[PDB]
């Protein structure tokens, strides 16, 4: 909700360096504020929620200084961390000084904890279509950090100094901006600090910042139990689930199955390994997968291994239903792991061609094809501009309009063809569909129509690449073909009648019982229900 | 609770006889017969009586004809195959046998002696005989899972 | 491979439970085990190498691999025995070998018929399925093996029977504390004749079953049909609470390319079998037999013709406006993942496919779509940052885990404006992780390195690149305010600019 200064008064050394793991310039110092110390854990913390869902939003921070606001940003383009970073780190950049600016709590303590759900004008949508929610929210944050310093209260002062001073420019109780005027809460903690050294530190201290929020704390040893046993009930209880897989074949790599596949089914950990290959039929298609959000995020299995794994696929090396030991792939946004089949799946022996068409595609030359990047331009957009103008009009109807009358099905391909196999099929939608279009083009489809009926057997210029002798018939089905130009969705290219005179051919146990037995009952006569005195007119239409 | 049964022939005449009878919600057709002496429109029973221009099967689930009488199975193959009834028929073997030949006469009669523009032909008889289902003496059998 | 965990106790070979398990002895469980599985076996269970081999203290690997396909009940059935007793050793030795030589993920299916009895006192190890609760002094151990493997559901003792010594905790939470696999499969009660085949009978129908779907972009006119059905896959849960239907707004919209695809995650396997039909839409007809009916061209998917050249993927319409970003292997004609799926909704846009609800330029843009070195560009959408190899990873578990991962991200992250290779791909993925993060080694190594390659590459670019330096200085010095006027955030660094006449 609020985070103190960075106020230099106390300060506490961890003897933190960098982990080396392979075996002249000035170094820049390694000293880091309390709230940035406090702020660096946050990544582990949402490792646990991460399970439940791993492309949802992120949590930032803010804190009171000099740039003392809640200013956040929850649009679809600024969702990622490029955007947002410059908006949690206004209070200043990383440069390695003496700052006595933001010391004051005096800069500004109103709209303080609004950097956890406050929507912001970067998207054009509404709460309710955002994510709304009311007092449970899964974007609610609250106040958990195990950081060293000289003592809990030394921070205490500027949220003190910044909670007096609001209350004391209390005259507009009543006015706000967007959110909501938060006034007193109580925030649940946990403990977690990263592993390294003895429990040289705070066991069960609390720090309080307001009258509102006072926490407790309590002796409870980080890893052994809070990632060890609280992340196995978070996890199974968050309709997903964690496997244990090798971190180095031969810091912790941890898979990720779901608990259909368990359900389905009916000291180094030992797995296998093996390295991709640009041929190899090892690689198929995930039906099921989980979401992997293991504590040691960064482990050395992390950069390095995906280095060489740029080409997307998967090896696996089986003894002598195939099952894999290990897998590593970077999203950008979380990291995921996939397992085996599990279900009746045919993955083992599948429905593979391993013939014909499907690797010898080049019947569609680049060299003149590259008219289509206009009538089928519609492509997802990451940055717009100030105005747009132009022939065009709104993406609601028109643009799947367009695309259906340019690029709705555009197959091209040798194995088989006999409708458009002419040697004069030049006029086809590589040259022809263009903005300004001509007569000429039409005309030579035209032409080509009825010279593709009259000649089929030979072959043209360029590289061509029920018993037999059954072509007597292929120049019958070929003028049988060429009658049908002007059907289908092929308005340019119809002809009626062109040369086709030359060599063209022509064509109360009683209540509930008797309630059954009537509630389950069949349609009436028409006649019965419109008889009179139970009887009716036969043959009224005489 | 109520058995209601409506007669829309042979009430109180003699020919044409085809009755209702509405027992537990099981409509049941106890006869098709065809009248004798009436020239057009009123040989057959009235199935108007029964929601026309609709699917007969729906509402009948049994229809059944006591013997081979023409004022008690003559009307069936129009009553089936023309208003569109594809449920059973029960009637006896005997009656089984019998009954298209009847039938076949009375049609020779309509379109050789007679006019012949709104009656049925041989094909449209046969087609009839399909959806029968023969019944022996005293043989309780179970066309629906309720009624017998 | 994956090993049966059997118990290695005395009593095995004898009847469960103080008294008894549950209907007649083992073999007649065995025996309707066998009677009422052996349809499913035989069709789904032909390639699980499972071995009924004796064991002293734990299941081990000992005997050659063997095809045991209809063979399960007799591992319980008229079983062997041995000279041992290892009470210990039963379950979490057994579940340690597992998952040491046979992994978290393997086909087991333990099946068996073991006593699992507990001491007759003070003696309950329940440490060897509920670590988690119970017994927390072994909680930092590899118990309770959190991994996928086959359920062991020991309804042995009755609870209102065991509960007259307050041993029915004991007895009953074992099948529920087991991993907590989907639902707690555990009877407390009576026991009758049907319970022997109950857990064996949760798989019973759970092989295959029927489905339709069909994946096509738009109308088409060459739509590939589906008619065998999938496994069951889901992206979202508010989108697939019960089974999937078709609207009546088909679009098709997109470029496709696998240049800037990369492996994206799948969870869905909407594979399109490989036949040509009219506009009805009928089968046509869909050891080999599509080679047969396979000579005649076939649409299958996008991707089928460019899976060999360059590995395109199949994208599938997640909507009007809004689409996904899909993978698929290097693979020609194997498997090709051809499979087509959308990311899963989430607060933020898409896991890896960028902000795609969103219509911008089409084809007259200021940076071409095409790209020269898989830059950040509309042809295929993509979303702006890289993987976590390249750079924009954060991973803050500790200092020096923050530290390594901080430098692995800013490694090659650090790129001066000399290689239009890269102008837009990493330009600003330097600084801001570098200050944003507080990265020591990226300010020392990094930094200095790109300011370096920064003051010796050419510098004549536009002034929102080259002139903004001169007043930074002066912006920095005068920032002594620190009020709201003093600073502008709206919008981060884009790679378009404005058209406005230069005067
Ligand atoms: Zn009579």
């Amino acid at each position: 909700v609020f985070v103190v200064d960075h106020c230099p008064y106390m300060a506490e050394s961890c003897r933190q360096h960098v982990e080396f793991d392979m075996l002249i310039i000035p170094l820049a110092p390694i000293s880091k504020s309390l709230w940035t110390c406090s702020v660096e854990s946050s990544m582990e913390y949402c490792r646990i929620m991460y399970d439940i869902f791993p492309f949802k939003k992120l949590v930032n921070f803010i804190v009171s200084d000099s740039g003392a606001h809640v200013l956040n940003s929850w649009t679809q383009e600024d969702q990622n961390l490029q955007e947002l970073m410059a908006a949690l780190a206004a209070v200043g950049p990383p440069n390695p000084r003496a700052d006595p600016e933001c010391c004051s709590i005096l800069h500004g303590l109103v709209a303080a904890v609004e950097t956890l759900c406050k929507i912001t004008e970067y998207q054009h949508e509404a709460r309710t279509l955002l994510m709304e929610n009311a007092e449970r929210v899964g974007n609610r944050g609250r106040i958990i950090c195990i950081t060293n310093a000289k003592s809990d209260s030394h921070v205490r002062m500027l949220e003190d100094c910044v909670q007096e001073t609001i209350h004391e420019h209390n005259k507009l109780a009543a006015n706000s901006d967007h959110l909501m005027q938060i006034q007193k809460c109580e925030l649940v903690l946990i403990h977690t600090y990263p592993v390294g050294e003895d429990s040289l530190v705070s066991d069960r201290s609390k720090k309080e910042l307001s009258p509102v929020l006072t926490s407790e704390v309590h002796s409870v040893r980080a890893g052994r139990h809070l990632a060890t046993k609280l992340n196995i009930l978070v996890q199974q209880h968050f309709d997903l689930a964690s496997t244990t897989i090798t971190n180095i074949p031969m810091y912790d790599v941890e898979l990720l199955h779901h608990k259909d596949a368990h359900v389905d089914f009916l000291e180094t950990i030992t797995l296998k390994w093996c390295t991709p290959r640009t041929n190899n039929i090892e690689l198929h298609y995930c039906t099921g997968a989980y979401r992997i959000s293991p504590v040691d995020v960064n482990s050395r299995p992390s950069s390095c291994l995906t280095n060489f794994l740029l080409n997307g696929r998967s090896v696996l090396l089986e003894q002598p239903s195939k099952v894999i030991s290990h897998m590593l792939s970077s999203h950008g946004g979380e990291i995921f792991l996939h397992v085996l089949s599990s279900s009746r799946s045919i993955l083992e022996d599948p429905p593979s061609i391993s013939e014909g068409c499907g690797g010898r595609v080049t019947d569609y030359r680049i060299t003149d094809f590259g008219e289509f990047m206009r009538e089928n331009r519609l492509t997802p957009f990451l940055d717009p501009r100030y105005k747009i103008d132009g022939s065009l009009e709104v993406p609601l109807e028109r643009a799947k309009d367009q695309l259906e009358k340019h690029t709705r099905y555009w197959p091209m391909i040798i194995s088989q063809t006999t409708i458009f196999n002419m040697q004069a099929v030049v006029p086809l939608a590589s040259v022809i569909v263009k903005e300004s279009l001509t007569e000429e083009d039409v005309l030579n489809c035209q032409k080509t129509i009825y010279n593709l009926v009259d000649m089929e057997r030979k072959n043209d210029p360029l590289p061509i690449s029920p018993k037999r002798d059954e072509q007597y018939r292929i120049m019958w089905n070929e003028l049988e073909t060429l009658v049908r130009a002007h059907i289908n969705n092929s308005e340019k290219h119809q002809r009626v009648l062109e040369c086709l005179m030359a060599c063209r051919s022509k064509p109360s146990l009683w209540s509930n019982r008797i309630n059954t037995a009537n509630s389950r009952k069949h349609q009436e006569f028409a006649g019965r229900l419109n008889s009179v005195n139970n009887r009716a007119e036969l043959y009224q239409h005489l | 609770p109520e058995i209601r049964v409506t007669p829309l022939g042979a009430g109180q005449d003699v020919g044409r006889s085809c009755i209702l009878v509405s027992i537990a919600g099981k409509n049941v057709m106890l006869d098709c017969g065809m009248h004798m002496g009436f020239n057009d429109d009123r040989r057959f029973p009235d199935f108007s009586y029964i929601t026309q221009n609709g699917r007969l099967t729906d509402f009948l689930d049994c229809v059944i004809i006591s013997h081979f009488h023409l004022d008690h199975c003559g009307a069936l193959p129009y009553f089936s195959e023309m208003v569109g009834y594809d449920g059973p028929i029960y009637m006896t073997h005997p009656t089984q046998a019998i009954c298209p030949i009847l039938l076949e006469d009375y049609r020779k009669i309509a379109v050789d002696k007679k006019g012949e523009a709104n009656f049925f032909t041989s094909q449209m008889i046969k087609d009839c005989m399909k959806k029968v289902v023969a019944v022996h003496l005293h043989q309780t059998v179970q066309v629906d899972d309720e009624l017998e | 491979p994956t090993v049966v965990v059997m118990d290695v106790s005395l009593s095995m070979t004898r009847p469960v439970s103080i008294e008894g398990s549950e209907e007649y002895q083992r073999k007649h469980l065995a025996a309707h085990g066998l009677t009422m599985l052996f349809e499913h076996m035989a069709t789904n269970y032909k390639l699980e190498f499972t071995a009924l081999v004796v064991f002293s203290s734990l299941w081990e690997l000992m005997v050659p691999f063997t095809r045991d396909y209809n063979t399960l009940q007799e591992a319980l059935s008229n079983m062997d025995d041995y000279d041992k007793t290892c009470l210990e050793s039963a379950l979490v030795g057994v579940c340690n070998i597992v998952q040491q030589e046979w992994g978290g993920a393997i086909p087991c299916q333990v099946v068996l018929v073991t006593d699992g009895c507990l001491g007759i006192g003070r003696g309950s190890l329940r440490h060897s399925l509920a670590t988690q609760n119970q017994r927390s002094e072994s909680n930092r151990f590899p118990l309770p093996f959190p991994f996928p493997s086959k359920l062991y559901i020991m309804c042995m003792a009755n609870l209102e029977e065991l509960q007259s010594t307050d041993s029915l905790e004991c007895l009953e939470r074992l099948i529920d504390l087991n991993n907590g696999e989907g639902q707690i499969f555990t009877i407390d009660g009576p026991l009758c004749l049907k319970n022997v085949q109950s857990m064996f009978g949760k798989l019973i129908d759970l092989a295959y079953t029927p489905f339709h779907a069909v994946l096509k972009c738009g109308h088409l006119t060459a739509d590939v049909q589906v008619f065998p059905r999938p496994e069951p896959f889901v992206v979202d849960e508010e989108i697939d609470p019960i089974p999937k239907v078709i609207n009546t707004d088909l679009e098709i919209v997109g470029f496709i390319d696998i240049a800037d695809i990369s492996s994206p995650p799948v969870l869905s396997r909407h594979l399109v079998l490989p036949i040509a039909l009219n506009k009805e839409g009928d089968e046509v007809g869909t050891n080999s037999a599509n080679q047969i009916a396979g000579k005649i061209p076939n649409f299958c998917v996008l991707l089928h013709g460019s899976l060999k050249v360059e590995g395109m993927v199949a994208i599938v319409q997640l909507g009007p406006e809004w689409h996904g970003m899909l993978y698929s292997q290097a693979d020609s004609k194997k498997k090709s993942n051809l499979m087509m799926s959308l990311f899963e909704p989430g607060p933020e846009p898409l896991p890896w496919l960028g902000k795609m609800a969103q219509l911008g330029p089409i084809s007259d843009a200021k940076e071409n779509p095409y790209g020269e070195d898989d830059n950040k560009s509309p042809f295929p959408l993509q979303p702006k940052n890289k993987r976590s190899y390249a750079q924009n990873v954060t991973v803050w578990i500790k200092p020096s885990g923050l530290q390594t991962d901080v430098q692995k991200i800013l490694r090659n992250a650090r790129k001066l404006p000399e290689k239009t290779q890269t102008f837009y791909k990493e330009l600003n993925r330097l600084r801001k992780a570098a200050l944003a993060f507080g990265f020591l080694d990226l300010l020392k190594g990094v930094a200095d390195m790109l300011e370096r390659e920064c003051t010796l590459l050419p510098e004549t670019a536009h002034p929102d690149a080259a002139f903004q330096l001169t007043h930074a200085a002066q912006q920095l010095k005068l920032a002594s305010t620190g009020t709201s006027e003093y600073a502008a955030y709206d919008q981060n660094i884009t790679p378009l600019h404005t058209d406005f006449s230069g005067s």
